[PDB]
RNA sequence: UGCAAUAUGAUGUAAUUGGUUAACAUUUUAGGGUCAUGACCUAAUUAUAUACGUUCAAAUCGUAUUAUUGCUACCA
RNA sequence: AAACUCCAUAUAUAUAAUUUUAAUUAUAUAUAAUUUUAUAUUAUUUAUUAAUAUAAAGAAAGGAAUUAAGACAAAUCAUAAUGAUCCUUAUAAUAUGGGUAAUAGACGUGCUAUAAUAAAAUGAUAAUAAAAUUAUAUAAAAUAUAUUUAAUUAUAUUUAAUUAAUAAUAUAAAACAUUUUAAUUUUUAAUAUAUUUUUUUAUUAUAUAUUAAUAUGAAUUAUAAUCUGAAAUUCGAUUAUAUGAAAAAAGAAUUGCUAGUAAUACGUAAAUUAGUAUGUUACGGUGAAUAUUCUAACUGUUUCGCACUAAUCACUCAUCACGCGUUGAA
């Protein structure tokens, strides 16, 4: 019932002729949420990449900072449309109007 | 006769393998070998 | 697989009757020849055209579908005296010669146009006929935008129309005209294509006969037609008669199906083959020759709006009507040139009598009206069934309606 | 879909205790919309006989509280053959 | 017999078939003939009621 | 140290001078049903077993797999 | 049972000062038909007779309401009312929600398809109706946006006129001209043709390559958004872009219709609503063909049998299982 691809007769790699494995890697630049950049070795042919969510904008790794904005992927799903759809209500008036319910 | 999944995994294991991807052995002259020995020391 | 053997009728009824030679079996009959100078001699007679008129009226497209032109060897006309004579007489004697033919569906608006074309070929005139204007306004042809001639051009229809003009009009009459300007076009002729990229014309040494013959590229064919019409406008030797049939389509379809590069629909006047055709009726294109003459004809296969009634003065002007049903620019273009109408009167009992006589002679009637009917009763009944003199209804009663 | 110009459907429900303390909001108002202010609050939505607990995620905003409290549970045909 | 022709218009097909029958190239004469032969065969069963 | 025949099923089954389907039957599909028993339809399974030759035809001759016949050895 | 009756038919008479015009109309009364004669032929209770023939005169031809007695202990105690019972801090009252709406195989009755004797787009001196609704209403024109000249369809903004033979719902729609329309190389281009020009005849391309999988179908989904309502989540109808499934006319069997009927990709109005019909109830448009020889199936009577009579769902024959009695034999 199992599916497997057949084993071909392995080529014999003689004693002393066995070379190491050096896969092709690029010196890729990786930008964090802040302006910091780290050079690293990657096998993907992309020399440059930036991150939107990472260590530099996580509360657990950033306890001391007072203000810390969070963000997610853009142009995907229906995110932020729950705000774009309602323009009449906008940002402290709602906070004041949410004072109490007076129910018991 | 193979499946498209079989082809995909064969490509993945091609990326694994060293066949048809490694360059020639590095053979250095005697003088450059001595240079390299000094570098490493 | 290919079940359509050659020579088998596969199109609709109308197309089959129109294209298939249903007249190969028709009966030959000696009839008078259509000539205006002998109109007093053939005032009320079912007369046939001459070979000149038949070779013409064909390239021009004077004979159409759904006319029962196949019941006879070749198309024939009754001449009449209140439509053909009453029209051609004023055409000859009217200071400004531009008319539009109106009437009810089936009256003979086309046949009268064909009679006018026959008179033109008889009277040695250069004829331009556009016939069905839906072809260049429907969107089934190619177009482009000409930077110099700031208009849209339609190379396929332009080629067809220039070929119509050249193949119909007389080589002698066309060669009699000498060019006034020098025109330089591109070359699209396979012969001498590589040697010369542009063909050249010269003043008073070439003629319109080969001006039409030159073959240019699609993008330059618009300028080609501009040259044709401008030279024919400045010539003053032989008259030029310009004719458009089914003018209702153009005066009701202001915006073509041709769509601009931004979803807009291109305006008919913004599109060439409408500007050329409208400037001549309006009077921007002046023909030097005295008796050029212009004729238009509406069709009953087209919707009606207030444009034509307001242009002809049949009703007042209502400015609140929507553009889909009233077009002040078209009205203004029609009124700037003093176009006058011409309603084709319906047939009389005597006209029906002569038509039925000819139909009997040609054997297109039935035992029903040949055996048990007396001529007076038959003519009265058909005159009554034809809506008191509608030729199409008369033919349908006689031939099509079998029970 | 409720017309946007009317504004979101909002019902009086207690949120001040929900933020100041950890008290969950138990309610039968299944037709109320999940505004951006409820994220992180624990709700107990009535399903017909019992209150189902749910935590509000940033994606639930714009939906109705009653979409995550099924009222009827799945059908199972007992063939016995 | 007219529906076995090519024209997309029933009027054209029917006119073609009627023309064929007028010139005597119908494909149902054999049906008439078979029915008539069967009647000739069953003449005996006739019983004036 | 050589050779023989088997299977389209949920219950086996066509046959002989060359192109194409190989019953039943089984089953909720079910016949005709006065709501009704209890005789097709409708509802399941062949793909000439992976090879070799030919005219626009190979079930037909070899080998080989699902494996139970009958001789010789039977003074090892 | 027929007649009497209501909707329809014809005629008259009376009302409308023909600007509630539909006088081609409205509805009050009466008349008429459940049609009359004349010769023909078969016949035949003899002429007093029917079935036909059809010269004649008449406008004259339909429809629905009414379905007895007995029955099937047919349906209804959920339209309401009721006898017996059975709940009385419930089996009686209120609100918040969730049920009635779930989905394996079945089964009815309908809607929409599967293309060319047929489906879309246009038809402004607006081709042609009937019957209804509007004080718990109705929505004309007009202006804005979806979408660019318009128009057409959806929403908003204003609400005109009319409680209505007067405004409005509402320019019926199919027919009928025109254009198109894949399977289809049955097509479209390029040049040439010529008396088919909205067209045909040539030579090339339109050929993964002729017997079903679109430019048919609109189910199922994604996302804006809009109506009504306090509120569509479970569960309401809408336009917009996208999505584009099954279906290539259907097996035993089977349904309705005999004329203004069936059929109709013909539409129209009302009831039930704050809102939502593929249902119900009504109105008109266009309009068929088929029939005088079958076994069967129901009935109204009839004739033959009857041991049934709360009557064939009748009644009624045993030995074997249960208890008690009496007599044989031995
Ligand atoms: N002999 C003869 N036939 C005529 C005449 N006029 C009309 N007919 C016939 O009647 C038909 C009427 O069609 P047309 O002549 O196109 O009439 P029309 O009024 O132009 O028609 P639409 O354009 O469709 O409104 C013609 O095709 C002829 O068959 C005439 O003068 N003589
Ligand atoms: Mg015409
Ligand atoms: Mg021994
Ligand atoms: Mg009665
Ligand atoms: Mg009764
Ligand atoms: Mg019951
Ligand atoms: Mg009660
Ligand atoms: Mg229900
Ligand atoms: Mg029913
Ligand atoms: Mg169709
Ligand atoms: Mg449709
Ligand atoms: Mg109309
Ligand atoms: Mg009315
Ligand atoms: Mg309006
Ligand atoms: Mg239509
Ligand atoms: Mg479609
Ligand atoms: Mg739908
Ligand atoms: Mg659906
Ligand atoms: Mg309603
Ligand atoms: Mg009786
Ligand atoms: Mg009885």
């Amino acid at each position: 019932t199992r599916i497997t691809l057949p084993r071909r007769p392995a080529k014999k790699i003689q004693l002393g002729k066995s070379r190491p494995a050096i896969y092709h890697q690029f010196n890729v630049k990786m930008e964090l949420s802040d302006g910091s950049v780290v050079i690293r070795r990657s096998q993907y042919p992309k020399g440059e990449i930036r991150l939107i969510q990472d260590q530099r904008n996580n509360p657990l790794w950033n306890p001391s900072r007072d203000d810390l904005v969070v963000v997610d992927a853009n142009s995907g799903g229906s995110l932020d449309r729950f705000n774009k759809r309602y323009s009449s209500l906008f940002s402290t008036v709602e906070l004041s109007e949410e004072n109490k319910k007076k129910t018991q | 006769s193979l499946s498209p999944l079989a082809q995909r995994v064969v490509t993945q294991l091609s990326v694994m393998s060293a066949s048809r991807k490694q360059p020639k052995l590095l053979k250095l002259a005697r003088e450059d070998l001595i240079k390299h020995q000094t570098i490493e020391k | 697989a290919k079940r359509v053997t050659p020579g088998s009728l596969y199109k609709n009824w109308t197309n089959t009757t129109h294209t298939a030679q249903l007249q190969q079996t028709a009966v030959p009959l000696a009839l008078p020849i259509f000539n205006f100078d002998d109109i007093s001699k053939t005032l009320n007679k079912v007369v046939s055209y001459s070979n000149k008129q038949y070779k013409s009226l064909h390239h021009l497209g004077s004979f159409k579908k759904s006319q029962f032109n196949e019941l006879f060897q070749k198309p024939v006309c009754l001449v009449r005296e209140d439509a053909t004579n009453s029209f051609l007489k004023k055409l000859v004697s009217h200071p400004v010669k531009k008319f539009i033919i109106t009437g009810e569906p089936g009256v003979g608006k086309t046949v009268l146009l064909s009679q006018a074309h026959a008179y033109a070929v008889d009277s040695k005139q250069i004829i331009i006929n556009i016939s069905y204007p839906e072809l260049f306004l429907n969107g089934r042809n190619d177009f482009s935008y000409d930077d110099d001639l700031k208009l849209f051009i339609q190379p396929m229809y332009l080629k067809k129309l220039i070929r119509k003009i050249l193949k119909a009009n007389d080589p002698a009459l066309l060669k009699s005209i000498e060019l006034s300007k020098d025109y330089k076009f591109s070359n699209a002729n396979p012969k001498n294509a590589s040697v010369k990229p542009f063909v050249t014309l010269n003043k008073t040494k070439n003629t319109v006969l080969d001006l039409l013959s030159v073959m240019t590229h699609p993008h330059n064919r618009g300028k080609l037609m501009k040259a044709i019409i401008d030279e024919l406008s400045v010539q003053s030797k032989v008259p030029i008669m310009f004719t458009v049939d089914n003018f209702s389509k153009v005066l009701t379809t202001a915006y073509s199906a041709y769509r601009n590069t931004e979803n807009k629909q291109i305006y008919s006047l913004d599109l060439q083959m409408g500007k050329l055709m409208m400037d001549i009726i309006s009077g921007e294109t002046k023909f030097a020759n005295g008796e050029s003459s212009t004729i238009l004809a509406i069709s009953g296969v087209d919707r009606t709006n207030k444009t034509l009634p307001v242009a002809l003065g049949k009703i007042p002007v209502d400015p609140y009507v929507t553009r889909y049903h009233y077009e002040p620019k078209f009205v203004e273009l029609l009124q700037k040139g003093n176009v006058t109408e011409f309603e084709v009167p319906k047939l009389n009992k005597q006209e029906v009598n002569e038509l039925i006589d000819y139909y009997k002679q040609s054997n297109v009637l039935l035992d029903k009206d040949i055996t048990g009917k007396k001529w007076e009763n038959l003519i009265d009944e058909k005159y009554f069934l034809s809506g008191n003199g509608n030729p199409r209804e008369l033919l349908k009663s006689l031939v099509l309606s079998h029970r | 879909s409720r017309s946007v110009w009317k504004g979101p459907n909002i019902v009086p429900l207690p949120i001040r205790e929900a933020m100041t303390k950890g008290t969950p909001i138990r309610t039968n108002a299944r037709a109320a919309t999940i505004l951006p202010q409820f994220v992180g609050l624990k709700f107990q939505i009535h399903n017909g006989k019992e209150y189902v607990p749910i935590e509000i995620s940033e994606d639930m905003v714009g939906h109705k509280l009653g979409e995550f409290a099924p009222t009827r549970k799945r059908f199972s045909y007992t063939q016995t053959k | 017999s007219a529906n076995q022709r090519v024209s997309s218009d029933f009027a054209v097909r029917l006119g073609e078939e009627l023309t064929a029958i007028a010139k005597g190239t119908s494909s149902a004469f054999e049906k008439r003939d078979q029915i008539h032969k069967t009647a000739i065969a069953h003449r005996a069963y006739i019983q004036l009621k």
